[PDB]
RNA sequence: GUGAAGAGGGAAACAACCCAGACCGCCAGCUAAGGUCCCAAAGUCAUGGUUAAGUGGGAAACGAUGUGGGAAGGCCCAGAC
RNA sequence: CGAUGUCGGCUCAUCACAUCCUGGGGCUGAAGUAGGUCCCAAGGGUAUGGCUGUUCGCCAUUUAAAGUGGUACGCGAGCUG
RNA sequence: UGCUGAAAGCAUCUAAGCACGAAACUUGCCCCGAGAUGAGUUCUCCCUGACCCUUUAAGGGUCCUGAAGGAACGUUGAAGA
């Protein structure tokens, strides 16, 4: 995954969790979306 | 808030008990026992099962419908019982039931024996399908979880453990 | 399991009959005979304290042959302690033989080692020695520097120097039993174990896997 | 005339048994450094130890809020250099209980060797019971 | 303006910052800055909110269905999301 | 400035992690082998020589790797000069 | 990396609950270690006399006793400045 300062949806399937304090990217349509940190 | 709303309708032959914030439910299928968040005041009301906020507490809206979906879970479990269906995609894959161990041949130069804790009972209609079925949900989620955990579907070919519904993406070398 | 208390009788060599030289130590294991036996509701832990050789008779205390003849027991040379292991019962004044080797097929033997004295870093913690020549003066064995400038201003604690090595418990583990000799209370072990000729030996079985 | 020093010699003091089930560490600490100085009695005075005995017990079934069960951080260094040495709250109650109320309640005495005598009157338990039943502590609800 | 040439109280410790200008004495009172859970004097005070990050008790562009408040607006039980 | 010896070598270290190796992992334009890149990780390990006063560097041949820095550009009441 | 699961009638590894997960962390292994003044435990051994004085105290003194044990001395040691 890429840690990023900012962490975006790339993609319409691309869905933006908080977990453990953590913003995160979660797509199921293309892995290279999951992104952490923002 | 829209899921708690929604009362559990409990059918018949189906054994709850409200000791306090211990909820116990026994049908034809098996002693099934939770013990819930202190926000979730739970009332039965001879006919269902009701799932309401405790007063005094910020979040319990978000507490009492996990608590509705965990009780409705409960009672499919001792009624029908949940049942997850694995499939082994790969040359010289085993899957084998002796007792409660499954023994599984995955490529690997070790034999893998899974022991199933107590509830859940596995079947093998073919060497490559596990049909594991038992009462609480999220035992056999674990368990089919573990299962594929051994050798999850690589994604060039799909060879691993999938799940029978679950769709694996494939996509072809770098080139030629 | 518990141990036995030996003696270092010195090193020999085992030919085999495929013609293979083993060095082995050989450790008089006489009869340890248990003088105390420990228990958690009077001591908060399960050990016996056994005793081996003898001692002469005016030797021996008042305070310790009075302990000697309560267990009901010669005097020895010594008293030690082995923790048990859960399962394991003994007797006061049980003897224990090297007959307890049969079985182990590797042991750790822990001793006191030979006392070498002040010795210097060189000897002791293996510092590489400055030149022999080119110029150096006076300081050809000595230890360097110790430590770094204004920044700490201070040696830290165990700062490898100079001092009295050697005469101390070490435990060499997991020696090859070659042979267990119970008519000679024998025990051969492959390899050198700890401390001078005479000295007193710990042999227990091998905690290691 | 001159202000009254009580005499170290003439300090009657009396002993106590806390049950520190559920309570807030910081506010039991203080509640207990308090009475281990002498604060809470009209002859106090700085120089004397006039406090009380306090028995704590049931010192692993103290309460601390927020994610201070599992962040709250004891650090040490022994002397060694590369020495520092932490251990969170949990690790702290597993391993020895009595050290947290201890390490609260010494932070919150005077240091110098009045304050280690003031200390030396604290004895913390982790059960329920206790071998000072000679010296009939009354319980002191706090 | 202060220090220099100015002590005292506060800012942990800290010429120059805040309060304040020491003739001497007193085991007397009221206050300033600053504070009142314990070290350490004095509210673990009262009422109403906010944050859960030990934020408080370092640090920006930028990122984000964290969360409290305010004014509007699109669709909506001819059934919306 | 009524003296705080200053490069380099040796001896002896020690900490940081912005990790060279070993260990865990995500994405890959990842078939495998070998990689690239990013997250975690400081336990232990982390060359010998030719040339040069050299640190550095180039070269030769190794190695799992030949880390990057702080420590008075660590270390002359420890050595050299 | 997940499982169950809402807030958000879906989705979601997290908010309640649950499972994995590394040479780092706590143990496991080796050594020191009760001055651990918080000075611990266990076993064993020894000592079972009279009489005065006073500002009557865990007070001082005289006679008789001298134990368990230690220390000294000597012969010394694969222990040692």
């Amino acid at each position: 995954m890429k840690v990023r300062a900012s962490v975006k949806k790339l993609c319409r399937n691309c869905k933006i969790v908080k977990r453990d304090g953590v913003i995160r990217v979660i797509c199921s349509a293309e892995p290279k979306h999951k992104q952490r940190q923002g | 808030s829209r899921v708690a709303k929604a009362p559990v309708v409990v059918p018949a032959g189906v054994d709850v008990k409200i000791n306090g914030q211990v909820i116990t439910i026994k049908g034809k299928n098996g002693e099934l026992t939770r013990t819930l968040n202190d926000a979730v005041e739970v009332k039965h009301a001879d006919n269902t099962l009701t799932f309401g906020p405790r007063d005094g507490y910020a979040d319990g809206w978000a507490q009492a419908g996990t608590a509705r979906a965990l009780l409705n879970s409960m009672v499919i479990g001792v009624t029908e019982g949940f049942t997850k269906k694995l499939q082994l995609v790969g040359v010289g894959y085993r899957a084998a039931v002796k007792g409660n161990v499954i023994n599984l041949s995955l490529g690997f130069s070790h034999p893998v024996d899974h022991q199933l804790p107590a509830g859940i009972t596995a079947e093998c209609p073919t060497q490559t399908e596990i049909v594991l079925k038992g009462a609480d949900k999220q035992v056999i989620g674990q368990v089919a979880a573990d299962l594929r955990a051994y050798r999850r579907p690589e994604p060039y070919k799909g060879k691993g453990v999938r799940y029978a519904d679950e769709v694996v993406r494939t996509k072809e070398a770098k080139k030629k | 399991m518990i141990g036995l208390v030996g003696k270092k009788v010195g090193m020999t060599r085992i030919f085999t009959e495929d013609g293979v030289s083993i060095p082995v130590t050989v450790i008089e294991v006489e009869a340890n005979r248990v003088t105390q036996v420990k228990d958690l509701a009077n001591d908060g832990y399960r050990a016996i304290q056994v005793t081996t050789g003898a001692k002469k008779a005016n030797r021996v205390t008042k305070p310790e042959a009075g302990h000697f003849a309560k267990a009901g027991v010669e005097a020895g040379r010594g008293l030690w302690e082995f923790r048990l292991a859960e399962g394991e019962e003994f007797t006061v004044g049980q003897s224990i033989s090297v007959e307890l080797f049969a079985d182990v097929k590797k042991v750790d033997v822990t001793g006191t080692s030979k006392g070498k004295g002040f010795a210097g870093t060189v000897k002791r913690w293996n510092f590489r020695t400055q030149d022999a020549t080119h110029g150096n003066s006076l300081s050809h064995r000595v230890p360097g520097s110790i430590g770094q400038n204004q920044t700490p201003g201070k040696v830290f604690k165990g700062k490898k120097m100079a001092g009295q090595m050697g005469n101390e418990r070490v435990t060499v583990q997991s020696l090859d039993v070659v042979r267990v000799d119970a008519e000679r209370n024998l025990l051969l072990v492959k390899g050198a174990v700890p401390g001078a000729t005479g000295s007193d030996l710990i042999v227990k079985p091998a905690v290691k896997a | 005339m001159k202000t009254f020093t009580a005499k170290p010699e003439t300090v009657k003091r009396d002993w106590y048994v806390v049950d520190a089930t559920g309570k807030t560490l910081g506010r039991l600490a203080t509640e207990l450094a308090r009475r281990l100085r002498g604060k809470h009695k009209a002859e106090y005075t700085p120089h004397v130890d006039t406090g009380d005995y306090i028995i704590v017990l049931n010192a692993d079934k103290v309460a601390v809020t927020g994610n201070k069960r599992t962040d709250k951080v004891y650090y040490h260094h022994t002397g060694h250099i590369g020495g520092i040495k932490q251990a969170t709250f949990e690790e702290m109650i597993a391993r020895r209980p009595e050290r947290v109320i201890e390490i609260a309640v010494k932070g919150m005495l005077p240091k110098g060797p009045l304050g280690r005598a003031m200390f030396r009157k604290l004895k913390v338990y982790a059960g329920n019971e206790h071998n000072h039943a000679a010296q009939q502590p009354q319980v002191l609800d706090i």
